[PDB]
């Protein structure tokens, strides 16, 4: 839960999962970028955020 | 093993200390250890079972960390923690059961189950913390080749054996001289019998000797000596050595004479007790040598003199007993004893899931066969399963 | 219960750890727990004991907190803490005693004394901290209804019973076939006797059976089985079943034949042991069936043949024994055992203050009566008083 | 004693908790306590041994502190800690052994070894921390003059004594009335015998009594009372009281009548059980009075009637037995029991280094002599050495 | 179980309260609970099992919420609600049936079907609301370790047994003394018969005693005690104990004498009624003891005196009977009774779908075998299935 | 024991040296020790026990210091000192009697009475002076 993560300030679990490439679901109202570029998908820019 | 023990002890401390209304300062360190365990275990896949009727179980860890409270834990915190604790306890119990039912002639001390082998990887060493129980302490000492010590109340060191030796005998079994003993558990009950009451023996003394070879060295042992052997003080019909015939025993009990208990280590006399009954201390030994005597009473009342004629037939047979009871001791090896449940737990787990007999332990984990042939490989495997059983007892 | 246990645990930790010269870092969390206890108890009035000869004690709590500015504990700090600890320990002892002497037919697991009822309020739940003792752990598991476990060395599971059964008998009691047993504590000694030594038996085998029903299920039980029963192996003069006369028992011991120990749960065979002596494991059972045979030895030396004639009179009677000792076991219910002192403590407190016989427990806490009729209400009351006794033993003992 | 115990406890916690991969959060307080112990012990010279064959050993403390900046413990930290832990454990073991082999009559509670007397200085109290073990707890209660309590499983409270008393006797020992008993450890078997089966008794009843004085008060005692004494239920030939002759005993067992066990404190009846067998509770007592009766069976079968004739000779002798086993108790004094090992440890240390007999304890640390004459000075010295042994068992 | 009950209660309330023309204020909270149920169940797939002939069924939930903005419910609202209610009721009924036909030995109180185990997850705890029925209330109280009881009209506490005991008999069965009884359901009929009419009995009184040991404790029990047993009041031809022959019973009914009905708990008399007939109250008991006496009438008119001669043949046999009917009681455990349909529902569901015999219940859910061996595992499974059956009864 | 002995010694020295007409230089150290004793004992409650027929006695200490500033001791000084000394001597005698009638099998060298156990606290160590007997 992104709200709970923001409120606690403890980023140990999220950091450990992002470093170790552990699959996860970040849940919360999020803004998103609509990318219509196929090259962006090939470049894998969605994983760089 | 140390990682599995640390998981189990973390879960035990979580169950005991994470209780509603407790100060967060009472659990801060425990909560940190628990969250470290959650971090290290999350994203790892474990499998248990697949042996006997132990079901195949798959374990996944995708838990969130335990939070914090300003002053005191509330009910919500306890339920949220208890869900995770229950899952982890189930996983640890299953891993322990998987490890208890396996054995290896080679490297019996090493983990045998896949889950425990995975837990021995470097990534899980983070979970390791206080190793304070007796069995885990001895496990670490044995890993370091340091001196191990297990304290047993009434150690199960003597394999069951009810036997006799006839030093003098003949097919009619009416003039017999010999010894009959029961070595069972932590008890020796020996009795030397002479049917003639040492009428023709030199100095009217008959010397009886019993030697018990303990399969492991016992140290700091408290032992009770009692003059009489109640188990061999009543009449009984006893099979022949080959079972071809039965003979008759009709004891009349006389005080054992010149009683001498020798506790020996590697053939060297360590402790000697002469005509001493009650509590004695054997500091370090692997052999017990009980030498006693039947001394014909020089003076007899008419009733006594009647029982012991100058010649046959002998209807009342003189018997001198001796009872030895190891109440407590210390052994460098693991043994079954009256106060613990390790052997019972391992046997129960093996029987419940119908584990087929392996190449290390005797069928059904029978203790008499196991302690009769207590090999170093058997010792390693038994220490492993006993340590896992103690780890499991923390939770189950 | 959890609050009373937490009071006792805090006090024991304070006695053990608040010692002269120790680093404050060794006791910081303990000092916080102790001050939390003081704050929670301050301003509260308690009353303990109006039953039997137990005196009415009134308890008032107005204490200062222990300081936190020290880096090492000095003598004055320890003495003040000891004064507070002494008062609190006296209070906890009295509350435990008041709770141990009471019983309820309805909610025996619930608090009975008014002090523990008051401690069951929300305001006192703050005192609750580590519940690590075996009894309190079992208490908390039982409250949630999780699988409980009590480990007993030599569990006192068999009520005392020395009796006999005669399968063959007659008024002269010179040709008897039957069994005599003592089931006491953790031990069963049984012995089957045939006066004729199975001379006229079907193939010279006399089968004996003994069934012992446990009032509670035992798990993970280490059991020693020895072939002989020394208790029924000497001459005896035994009353008749009606007590009208006495008969004579002159046993001669023969090894038992085809020994079979059966450990059953709900009338289903869990463990079976054939001709196995020494240590055995009964993993889960509530009934023991010991079946053993007296087999007439086909070949006898002249003395043995002289013992057993073809017909009466039978001067020597063939007996086969069995001894069963439960060394350790696990039970989901509280039991008296050799190693613990819970039953002794409860009985001692009840006798010390002349507690009148209640509606739940036997007339004096007799364990044979209790285990003979170990009812669920009795189980609840016994578990409650035993947990209180273990709490008290942390401080008084 | 408290400082020595604290050294041992710090070392044990260091061995258990300073392990590879553990969070520094798990050992932070322990590391602070360990560094405090190093600081306190540094610059201090000690000398142990010099008694018996215990070698003289000189101890110097000049050690560096352990680090505090790690997040998880690694191998280097563990080895650095282990070197110091090994030296300190050796020192503590030697100090404990040096204290265990010494005794004093007037002030045997106080430290006897120069090392422990030096450790009793004020400056060493900085080392002191958690005193949670039963023996150190009782030591601190005793030093504060509070009520002490030791729980014993099968307390060894009865010195060994197999004896008999003949209330009716003749030189031929054919019409004997009396009682024979064994008192051993936690066990009392007694048996009253009448050779005439109380035919000439007033009401055909013979009353037997047995009084056993406990050398210390036992409280909260659980006892098992059984109606037969298997030790005196078989035929035996027994020496005469003067040893001049031997008499014959041929028991036939009848159930004891009007069994009455009284537990007395200072001559006041605390507990009383009549015709009650199985588990009983003696809450506070120092003396046991077992009164039983042999009642002649008014109605006898022809065989039973044949056993007991009107007049002599009496070949079958009527016997009634009682068995009394203390399974658990509480005593304000230290005692040897079946579950602990302090007596064994002290005796082992005294035997291994050939300690000459001192002015306090009996030779060889024999328990029967110790408990027969359990004087306050002996109690002081025994408590001291037992506490030292318990401290030593934490490490060795 | 609480979630399943909550689903059932929500659906029952929806059926009862969502009716055309009703004010929305009459159903506002019900509609809120219904929408909460829909939201919690949406997006979940369930499977009710294929055990026996019960078909495997798959359940999906993608329902929209009910409207909340009308003043009075109309036909459209009721139809829209009914469409969802039918599916939910079918799902609940199938889940209840799947749970009713399953049993476990280790944990019989825990859910057995996968659907109910899924509903025990935290994510469904939102569905939970008012738990007011007797069975769910008892379930929740018992999960809380709280004292709770089921009230039974004519509890079925006595396993069926028609038997007799002959205390005096002979191969020709013409001078018999003994007792006949039927214990069936909530009823006990007992009768003591003497063929000689106590002609040669001490004081011309024959004593009969009948003990019935209840398998569970009953509390606040209302009982009718009548002084005759009409079941054993007419001529009968009765098999023998071994069935070898048949004997003849020709009762003549006399008033029972010294009627004492004791209701005992743990062997202690809780309630005693002497010569009392009609309504009596047994407040708490587990055993019933009926003592009665056949008293030979001291004075007999010639017609009476003809029936009872001084010796055989005895053509008229004097009988005294008692009848004990338990009209109402309370039990900690669940029981079949004359008013509730739980046993009937469970048996019907098990019979309809050809459920094989499990390891817990006897074949056919036979109540006599069930109540004869009312083990703790049987009690747990039986309470679970009875609660599920009561839940199912709310909708089916 | 050393505190009890020091109380007795101070009181005996006061009775022997605080005499009418004596130079203050003869008692200066004695007066200082006596005032130290008064300060240490003031505000402390003592109870001599009721073992046997020994009466239960309660002792309270609220005394003024012995004066300085006299060249030779006069009658007023000696009278005030005598009042204080009499009360203190009665207290010390009762404490000694209470201690003399008690015994313990273990730790019998330690104080047995409550008064002497109280006097064995650190706060009374100030009273301790010359132990010459
Ligand atoms: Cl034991
Ligand atoms: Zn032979
Ligand atoms: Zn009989
Ligand atoms: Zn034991
Ligand atoms: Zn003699
Ligand atoms: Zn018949």
């Amino acid at each position: 839960n992104l709200e709970e993560l923001m409120r606690t300030g403890d980023y140990a679990q999220i950091t450990n999962m992002l470093l170790n490439n552990q699959p996860v679901a970040l849940v919360g109202a999020l803004p998103f970028i609509t990318d219509s570029s196929v090259i962006s998908l090939v470049a894998k820019l969605d994983a760089t955020v | 093993m140390d990682v599995l023990y640390s998981l189990s002890k973390t879960l035990k401390d979580a169950r005991d200390k994470i209780v509603e209304g407790t100060l967060y300062s009472n659990v801060s360190d425990l909560i940190q250890q628990f969250n470290q365990m959650i971090i290290t275990m999350n994203g790892n896949e474990f499998q248990t079972g697949g042996i006997g009727n132990l079901p195949i179980r798959n374990w996944n860890f995708d838990f969130g960390l335990l939070g914090t409270t300003l002053l005191n834990l509330d009910a919500n915190y306890v339920e949220t923690a208890r869900n995770t604790i229950d899952y982890f306890v189930d996983f640890v119990d299953n891993v322990c059961m998987d490890e208890m039912v396996r054995e290896s002639q080679r490297n019996g001390i090493a983990p045998q189950s896949d889950s425990l082998r995975k837990l021995s990887g470097i990534k899980f060493k983070r979970i390791n913390f206080d190793n304070s129980s007796e069995y885990i302490e001895n496990w670490n000492l044995q890993n370091r080749r340091q001196r191990t010590g297990f304290t047993f109340h009434k150690p199960n060191i003597f394999p069951y054996s009810a036997s006799f030796t006839l030093n003098r005998s003949q097919p009619a079994h009416d003039n017999l001289m010999g010894t009959m003993w029961l070595n069972a558990g932590s008890e020796i009950q020996v009795a030397g019998f002479d049917y003639s009451c040492a009428i023709n023996a030199p100095a009217n003394i008959q010397q009886f000797e019993h030697i018990v070879q303990l399969r492991r060295v016992l140290t700091t042992a408290t032992i009770t000596l009692l003059p009489d052997a109640e188990r061999f003080s009543f009449p009984r019909v006893i099979n022949s050595a080959d079972g071809a015939t039965t003979w008759y025993f009709n004891p009349v009990i006389l005080r054992p004479n010149n009683v001498e208990v020798e506790f020996l280590l590697n053939g060297q006399i360590i402790n000697t007790y002469q005509a001493r009954f009650g509590t004695i201390i054997a500091r370090n030994f692997d052999t017990i040598r009980l030498s006693f005597q039947l001394m014909r009473p020089p003076n007899m009342t008419p009733a006594v003199a009647a029982l012991f004629p100058n010649a046959q037939p002998f209807e009342h047979h003189a018997t001198v007993g001796l009872t030895l009871r190891i109440e407590s001791a210390v052994c460098e090896s693991v043994l079954a004893d009256a106060s613990k449940t390790m052997l019972a737990n391992v046997t129960s787990v093996r029987q419940e899931y119908a584990i087929p007999v392996g190449p290390v332990f005797p069928p059904g984990m029978n203790w008499t066969d196991l302690i009769t042939n207590y090999s170093p490989s058997r010792e390693d495997n038994l220490q492993r399963v006993f340590t896992v059983a103690s780890i499991r007892s923390m939770l189950v």
